RNA sequence: UAAUUGCGAUAACGAACGAGACCUUAACCUACUAAAUAGUGGUGCUAGCAUUUGCUGGUUAUCCACUUCUUAGAGGGACUAUCGGUUUCAAGCCGAUGGAAGUUUGAGGCAAUAACAGGUCUGUGAUGCCCUUAGACGUUCUGGGCCGCACGCGCGCUACACUGACGGAGCCAGCGAGUCUAACCUUGGCCGAGAGGUCUUGGUAAUCUUGUGAAACUCCGUCGUGCUGGGGAUAGAGCAUUGUAAUUAUUGCUCUUCAACGAGGAAUUCCUAGUAAGCGCAAGUCAUCAGCUUGCGUUGAUUACGUCCCUGCCCUUUGUACACACC
C-alpha cells in the first residue's frame, strides 16, 4: 500500500450529469512542487485531505 | 436571497442626493436621519431603506457611484 | 425447546469451571456458551456474584456486564 | 324466507369461490369522451348579430 | 381566538383545500370603588358601537 | 482535589472527575487522537464532555456538522430505522453500555477505539454511475473524509443493527463487536468488508 | 440535619415503603387482589401476585404526600398507561377506581392520608410523620 | 430580605424560573436536590454548570428552581440555563463585575446555549399532509 | 433468585386434560396449549391452587398437577369469579361452565348449530362461510376458505 | 320600544361598491346597453372621487354562450 | 435573485398593476403601563423532619410589597450590521464575529392579466330552458337499501419482535371546547374486576373540568428466540352504554378462540431542522360511532446545500396553409 496524501487546493466545479461529483486540484504534501486534479465522491472544501490512492492518474468530465 | 428592491434603491439614491452633509457611515444614525427627514409607512421599510442608503455611502468614500 | 432451559448438576458445576477466562460477561453470553436460556441465565449472573468471581461494572436492564474477579 | 336462504344449495362461498372472474372486473375507467370536450354538439351557433346586440 | 376550518370548495372537486377563518374575542376588566352617583354616570355614558360594557356589583 | 461540601452535598465521585478533567460518562479525551491523516478535523474529540446529548444545530450550515462531537455523531445514527426515531435517550445510553462494553475487552479507550473503528472503514475511493450513453459502467473517485466519516458512521452502526436483530445478543454489545474488530479491521465486521469490496470495485474500474 | 421524602429519589423510597407495609402487616387488601387487572387498558394482572397492593399504596401515598390534594379520578389517570386496541391505533385509558379508591380507604384506616375538604383526600399528619421516617431510613442505607 | 434575583430558561416550551439568594448552598428543583432530576442520563447535563465554574461559587448562594410546560428532555434543558443564567446575574448585581465575564466566559466557551435560549420552535402544519413539511401519499391514476 | 438443583425428579412434557404438553416451559403459560384456557385463566388457576408461578410444568409434583386441574374443571366453587369464564348463563339450563380442552371444540359447533337450526340470519350467514360480526366483504378477507 | 330604527342618507353613493352595483343591476333592467350601463358608472364613481373603480359583467346577454366583461378606470392595487 | 428581484448593457428615459412593501402567527425585552380570574418574595396561622439558625409542605385574602416568570397594551429591535474573502471590485454572493433572531429570519394570509366547455343546478327561497305536478319525480309515514361479495384498483390502520413485549414504578405538553330558558364540559364521595352506576358539586369560564399527572419516553423486574409471552384476524359465550329502535352484530368491558404475517417482485410516494420519522392530544363530525381530517405539542435523526440524467414546467430561437388556434 504506497497510499499517497494530496491537499484540495482549489474548488473547480461539480461534474457528473447528476452532479455529485467535484472536480478538484490537490497538492500532496508528501512532496509537494506538483499538484493534479481528481474527482471526489462527498462535499469537500479547500483544504480537506483526500488519499489518493493511485497518486497518477486524473479525470475530466463525467457524464 | 436578499437583493433590495427598487423602491428601497430609489429611495436611497434620492436621499443621498439631496442629504450628503447629514447623513454618515452609521445605519443607526440614517435611521433616525430617515424618520426626520422622510416619510414612510413602515419601521421595517425605513430601515431596509436606512441601511442601503448607508451601504451606498460607504464605498462613496472610496471611488464615485454612478447613478 | 432446544435445550438450556434446566440446570443439569454437571450444569451448574460447567458453570463454576468455565466462568473464569470470561473477559466479558452478561446474560447474552451464557447462552452463547450453549446452555442456559436467559432467564436460568439470569439467575447466575446474582449467583455468580454471590462471591466474588465476576465484578459488577454496569447496572440494568436489557444490559448486564461483569468480568473476572481480582 | 330464511328457510329457503340456507337449504338453497347454488350459494355460499364455495359456490362462488369455484366459479372464474367476470373479465369487466379488472378493466379500466371506460372513459367514452373526453378529447372531444372542446367541440360544442349543440349544432347550433351564436351569430355576430345577436352577440353585438348583448355585448 | 374562535378558529373555523373547512375546505373552499362548495362540492369536492379539486386538492383539498382548506381555509381557517378566526375572530378574536378581546376582553378586559376594570375595578372601580365609586358612589352610586358617578356609577350611573360612568355606566350610560362612555358607551360605543362595538365594545359591550357590563358592569356588575357585589362583595361575592 | 480539594473537598467541597456545601448544602445538598454533591457526590464525591461526582465532585471528582468533573472538576478536575472534563472526561466523557467517565472516559478520558486526552490522548484520543486520529491515526490517520485528514479525518482529523473532520472526527471531534477536544472539546470534551460528559454525555452525547447535545442540542446541537448542526444543521443549517454546509458543513458544521463536522464539528459535532463523534461519539454523539455515532450515537444519532444508532437512532434509526422508524420505530427508533428519535429516541436518543434509547441511545445514548445503548452507547454508555456499548463504551464500557469495548473498554473490558483489549483494553484501550473506548473512545479511542470508536475513532479507530471509524478511521479505518471509511472508504478512499468509490464508484458513480457514469453515463457513456445509458450503458452505464462504474467510474472510480476519490471520496472526501466528510463522507468517508459520514459513510463508516452509517456502515458501523448498521451491520451491528441487522446482526443485533432476530437475536439473543443486544445491540450495546454488537455495536461494541463492530468496533473492537473494526479497531484493526479483521474483515469478520459488516463495515470493514463493506469498505473493502467499495475498494475493490473502486479498483476493478479505472 | 433534617430529612423529607423530596430528598429521596422515587424507586428506592417507594419500594422501602412497599416493604414496611408488607413487614407490617396492617393494611387492609380487598381480596380481589390477585384476580383483577389494575385496569382495563392492561393484558395481565401485576407480577408480584402476593404484594404490589403496597408498591400501590405506598405509591398512592408518596403521590398525595406529594401535594395538596387528589382523589379516585387524578388517581385513575395517572395510573393508567396505554391500550393497544389490538388492531387499532393506542389511546390512553383511565385505570381501576376501585383499586385506588380502596387503596384510598385502606391507607386511611392505617391513617396516612385524611379525607381531605376542597375534596380529594390529604396527607395525614401522621403520614408525614411516618413518611419522613422510612425516608429518613432510607437515606440511612447510604450512611 | 437578603441578596437576590431572578432568572430562568427556555427551551421550546418549558421555562425554567430560577430564585437565587445569597445562603448556606443549596439547589433543589421543583421541590428536589439536584442529584436526581432523572432524565437521568441527563443529570450530567445540568450538573455541568456547576462543575464547568467551579464546584465552590454556590457555598454562599441558596438556588430554587421550579420548571412548568415542556417535557422530560425540555425541562432539563430549560433548568441548567436557569441556573447558569442565574449564577452570572447575581453576580452582576452583587460581586464585581471581572467576575460576571469570567463567568459568562467560561461558560459561552463550552456552552450548550447556557446562557442564551435557543430560538428553535416546532413549525405549523400546513393542510396536505400529517406534518409541517411532509406531504399525504398520491398515486397519479 | 436462587441457584436450584433438582434429582431426576423434573419430567419434560406430560399429558393432562387430554392433550400433551411441554416440561421445560413456566407452568402458567405451559398450561396454555390446553384449549380453552388462556394467560389470565391460567394465571387465575394456579395462583388459586397454591403452585409456584416461578416453576417450569417440568417439576410440579404431581398432586399439585391434580389440584390444577380439578379447579380447571370446577372454577366457581373455588371463589372464581364466573364473569372471568367463557361461558356464563348456558342457554338451557343457564348454569355457568368454563368449557376445556376438547370440549370447547365440541361447544362451538353447538352453538353454531343453535342458530343455523333456528334459520337465524347470523346461522344461515355461518353456512355461507362468511363473516357474520357484520363486517365490510367487499374487499377484506379474500383468500381464507 | 326597545328597538329603534332611523334612516340615514349615505355621503356620496359614488364610493360605495355595494351602492353601485345595485345602480348597475338597475340600470340593465330599464334593458340599458351592457357598456353604456357598466361604463357609466365607472365615470360616475370617477367624478365622485375614487382613486379607481372596476366593474365586471359576467353570464350571459342575447348570444347563447357565456362570456364576460372587464370596466376599469383610473387606479387599483390588490395585494396584502 | 425566491421574483420583469436588481446590476449592467442600452434608442430609450422615467413609472404603475402583479413580486416586494403590507398583514397575521412564532421568536427577543429584569425598558414602560398593570393584574385575588397570572404569579413571586416576606410576614402572620400551621404540619413534618432536624433541632443549631434549618429543609419540605398546608393556609382563593391574615396583611405588606413586587411584575422575573404568565397575560396584552403601547414602544423598541434587524438593516443580511461589523470585518473580511469573492466578483465586471456592480447587483450580489460566501465566511467569520457579534446578535433573540441573519435560508424572503422561520410558517402562513392576501395575490395582477388570461385560460379550461375543470368541478358544483346534490349548499342555497341563486337561476334560464326542458321535464313533472294528485295512481306526483310534491311531501310525509312504515320497512328495506347506500355496508350487499368469485374478484381488480387507491388512501389508511396494525404488524412480523429482544432499540422488544409484558408487569410494576418514575412522571412531562400544547392547540381546544364546554349548559337558557337547559341538560354542555364534569372535579369529588361511594358501589362495581371492568366497562359503568349512583349521591353530590364548580363552571356561560386565564375563575371550574385541567397542572387536561396524554403518549411515546425514563426506571427495576418477568420472558429468551422458540410463528414465543411477537402478532391479534376470525369466532363463541356473558355483562354495560347511546337511542323510539342496535338483528345485517353503533360503541365499551370480561373470558375464550389465536389466522395471515419470518421486512415484502415489478414498481411508486414524501421530505432539507425543532424538518423527517416516531408519539399521543384537542377540535370538526357527533344521541351513539375515528382505523379520516384540521390544528397541537412531546421525543428528535441520517444525508444534500448540488445538478439537468430521468420527469414536469417556463423562456428565447425557428416553422406554420392553425386564429373555434393540433380536441
Ligand atoms: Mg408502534
Ligand atoms: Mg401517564
Ligand atoms: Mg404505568
Ligand atoms: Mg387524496
Ligand atoms: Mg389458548
Ligand atoms: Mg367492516
Ligand atoms: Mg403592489
Ligand atoms: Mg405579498
Ligand atoms: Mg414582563
Ligand atoms: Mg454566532
Ligand atoms: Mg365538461
Ligand atoms: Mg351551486
Ligand atoms: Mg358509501
Ligand atoms: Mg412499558
Ligand atoms: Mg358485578
Ligand atoms: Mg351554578
Ligand atoms: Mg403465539
Ligand atoms: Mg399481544
Ligand atoms: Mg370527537
Ligand atoms: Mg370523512
Ligand atoms: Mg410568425
Amino acid at each position: 500500500t504506497p497510499v499517497t496524501l494530496a491537499k484540495v487546493i482549489k474548488v473547480l466545479g461539480r461534474t457528473g450529469s447528476r452532479g455529485g461529483v467535484t472536480q478538484v486540484r490537490v497538492e500532496f504534501l508528501e512532496d509537494t512542487s506538483r499538484t493534479i486534479v481528481r474527482n471526489v465522491k462527498g462535499p469537500v472544501r479547500e483544504n480537506d485531505i483526500l488519499v489518493l490512492m493511485e497518486s497518477e492518474r486524473e479525470a475530466r468530465r463525467l457524464r | 436571497g436578499r437583493v433590495r428592491t427598487k423602491t428601497v434603491k430609489r429611495a436611497s439614491k434620492a436621499l443621498i442626493e439631496r442629504y450628503y452633509p447629514k447623513l454618515t457611515l452609521d445605519f443607526q444614525t440614517n435611521k433616525r436621519l430617515c424618520d426626520e427627514i422622510a416619510t414612510i409607512q413602515s419601521k421595517r421599510l425605513r430601515n431596509k431603506i436606512a441601511g442601503y442608503t448607508t451601504h451606498l455611502m460607504k464605498r462613496i468614500q472610496k471611488g464615485p457611484v454612478r447613478g | 425447546a432446544q435445550h438450556a432451559v434446566i440446570l443439569d448438576q454437571e450444569k451448574y458445576d460447567r458453570i463454576l469451571k468455565e466462568v473464569p477466562t470470561y473477559r466479558y460477561v452478561s446474560v447474552s453470553v451464557l447462552v452463547d456458551r450453549l446452555k442456559i436460556g436467559g432467564s436460568l441465565a439470569r439467575i447466575a449472573l446474582r449467583h455468580l456474584e454471590k462471591e466474588g468471581i465476576i465484578k459488577p461494572i454496569s447496572k440494568h436492564s436489557k444490559q448486564a456486564i461483569y468480568t473476572r474477579a481480582t | 324466507g330464511n328457510e329457503g336462504a340456507i337449504r338453497d344449495k347454488t350459494a355460499g362461498r364455495r359456490n362462488n369461490r369455484s366459479k372464474d372472474v367476470t373479465d369487466s372486473a379488472t378493466t379500466k375507467k371506460s372513459n367514452t369522451r373526453r378529447a372531444t370536450d372542446r367541440h360544442s354538439r349543440t349544432g347550433k351557433t351564436d351569430t355576430k348579430k345577436k352577440v353585438n346586440q348583448g355585448w | 381566538v374562535l378558529k373555523i376550518s373547512t375546505r373552499k370548495t362548495p362540492n369536492g372537486e379539486g386538492s383539498k383545500t382548506w381555509e381557517t377563518y378566526e375572530m378574536r374575542i378581546h376582553k378586559r376588566y376594570i375595578d372601580l370603588e365609586a358612589p352610586v352617583q358617578i356609577v350611573k354616570r360612568i355606566t350610560q355614558i362612555t358607551i360605543e358601537p362595538g365594545v359591550d360594557v357590563e358592569v356588575v356589583v357585589a362583595s361575592n | 482535589f480539594t473537598p467541597v461540601v456545601l448544602a445538598t452535598p454533591i457526590p464525591e465521585e461526582v465532585q471528582q472527575a468533573q472538576t478536575e478533567i472534563k472526561l466523557f460518562n467517565k472516559w478520558s479525551f486526552e490522548e484520543v487522537e486520529v491515526k490517520d491523516a485528514s479525518l482529523v478535523d473532520y472526527v471531534q474529540v477536544r472539546q470534551p464532555i460528559f454525555v452525547a446529548h447535545t442540542a446541537g444545530r448542526y444543521a443549517n450550515k454546509r458543513f458544521r456538522k463536522a464539528q459535532c462531537p463523534i461519539i454523539e455523531r455515532l450515537t444519532n445514527s444508532l437512532m434509526m430505522n422508524g420505530r427508533n426515531n428519535g429516541k436518543k435517550l434509547k441511545a445514548v445510553r445503548i452507547i454508555k453500555h456499548t463504551l464500557d462494553i469495548i473498554n473490558v475487552l483489549t483494553d484501550q479507550n473506548p473512545i479511542q477505539v470508536v475513532v479507530d473503528a471509524i478511521t479505518n472503514t471509511g472508504p478512499r475511493e468509490d464508484t458513480t454511475r457514469v453515463g457513456g450513453g445509458g450503458a452505464a459502467r462504474r467510474q472510480a473517485v476519490d471520496v472526501s473524509p466528510l463522507r468517508r466519516v459520514n459513510q463508516a458512521i452509517a456502515l458501523l452502526t448498521i451491520g451491528a443493527r441487522e446482526a443485533a436483530f432476530r437475536n439473543i445478543k443486544t445491540i450495546a454489545e454488537t455495536l461494541a463487536e463492530e468496533l473492537i474488530n473494526a479497531a484493526k479491521g479483521s474483515s469478520t465486521s459488516y463495515a470493514i468488508k463493506k469498505k473493502d469490496e467499495l475498494e475493490r470495485v473502486a479498483k476493478s474500474n479505472r | 440535619p433534617g430529612v423529607s421524602v423530596r430528598d429521596v429519589a422515587a424507586q428506592d423510597f417507594i419500594n422501602a415503603y412497599a416493604s414496611f407495609l408488607q413487614r407490617q402487616g396492617k393494611l387492609e387488601v380487598p381480596g380481589y387482589v390477585d384476580i383483577v387487572k389494575t385496569s382495563s387498558g392492561n393484558e395481565m394482572p401485576p407480577q408480584d401476585a402476593e404484594g404490589w397492593f403496597y408498591k400501590r399504596a405506598a405509591s398512592v401515598a408518596r403521590h398525595i404526600y406529594m401535594r395538596k390534594q387528589v382523589g379516585v379520578g387524578k388517581l385513575n389517570k395517572l395510573y393508567g398507561g396505554a391500550k393497544s386496541r389490538g388492531v387499532r391505533p393506542y389511546k390512553h385509558i383511565d385505570a381501576s377506581g376501585s383499586i385506588n379508591r380502596k387503596v384510598l380507604q385502606a391507607l386511611e384506616k392505617i391513617g396516612i392520608v385524611e379525607i381531605s375538604p376542597k375534596g380529594g383526600r390529604r396527607i395525614s399528619e401522621n403520614g408525614q410523620r411516618d413518611l419522613d421516617r422510612i425516608a429518613a431510613q432510607t437515606l440511612e442505607e447510604d450512611e | 430580605a437578603v441578596p437576590s434575583v431572578q432568572t430562568f430558561g427556555k427551551k421550546k416550551s418549558a421555562t425554567a424560573v430560577a430564585h437565587v439568594k445569597a445562603g448556606k448552598g443549596l439547589i433543589k428543583v421543583n421541590g428536589s436536590p439536584i442529584t436526581l432530576v432523572e432524565p437521568e442520563i441527563l443529570r450530567f447535563k445540568v450538573y455541568e454548570p456547576l462543575l464547568l465554574v467551579g464546584l465552590d461559587k454556590f457555598s454562599n448562594i441558596d438556588i430554587r428552581v421550579r420548571v412548568t410546560g415542556g417535557g422530560h428532555v425540555s425541562q432539563v434543558y430549560a433548568i441548567r440555563q436557569a441556573i447558569a443564567k442565574g449564577l452570572v446575574a447575581y453576580h452582576q448585581k452583587y460581586v464585581d463585575e471581572q467576575s460576571k465575564n469570567e463567568l459568562k466566559k467560561a461558560f459561552t466557551s463550552y456552552d450548550r446555549t447556557l446562557l442564551i435560549a435557543d430560538s428553535r420552535r416546532p413549525e405549523p402544519k400546513k393542510f396536505g399532509g400529517k406534518g409541517a413539511r411532509s406531504r399525504f401519499q398520491k398515486s397519479y391514476r | 433468585s436462587l441457584v436450584v438443583q433438582e434429582q431426576g425428579s423434573f419430567q419434560h412434557i406430560l399429558r393432562l386434560l387430554n392433550t400433551n404438553v411441554d416440561g421445560n416451559i413456566k407452568i402458567v403459560y405451559a398450561l396454555t396449549t390446553i384449549k380453552g384456557v388462556g394467560r389470565r385463566y391460567s394465571n387465575l388457576v394456579c395462583k388459586k391452587a397454591d403452585v409456584d408461578l416461578h416453576k417450569r410444568a417440568g417439576e410440579l409434583t404431581q398432586e399439585e398437577l391434580e389440584r390444577i386441574v380439578q379447579i380447571m374443571q370446577n372454577p366457581t366453587h373455588y371463589k372464581i369469579p364466573a364473569w372471568f369464564l367463557n361461558r356464563q348463563n348456558d342457554i338451557t339450563d343457564g348454569k355457568d361452565y368454563h368449557t376445556l380442552a376438547n370440549n370447547v371444540e365440541s361447544k362451538l359447533r353447538d352453538d353454531l348449530e343453535r342458530l343455523k337450526k333456528i334459520r337465524a340470519h347470523r346461522g344461515i350467514r355461518h353456512f355461507w362461510g362468511l363473516r357474520v360480526r357484520g363486517q365490510h366483504t367487499k374487499t377484506t378477507g379474500r383468500r381464507r376458505a | 320600544g326597545t328597538i329603534v330604527l332611523y334612516a340615514e342618507r349615505v355621503q356620496d353613493r359614488g364610493l360605495s361598491a355595494v351602492a353601485q352595483a345595485e345602480s348597475m343591476k338597475f340600470k340593465l333592467l330599464n334593458g340599458l346597453a351592457i357598456r353604456r350601463a357598466a361604463y357609466g358608472v365607472v365615470r360616475y364613481v370617477m367624478e365622485s372621487g375614487a382613486k379607481g373603480c372596476e366593474v365586471v359583467v359576467s353570464g350571459k346577454l342575447r348570444a347563447a354562450r357565456a362570456k364576460a366583461m372587464k370596466f376599469a378606470d383610473g387606479f387599483l392595487i390588490h395585494s396584502g
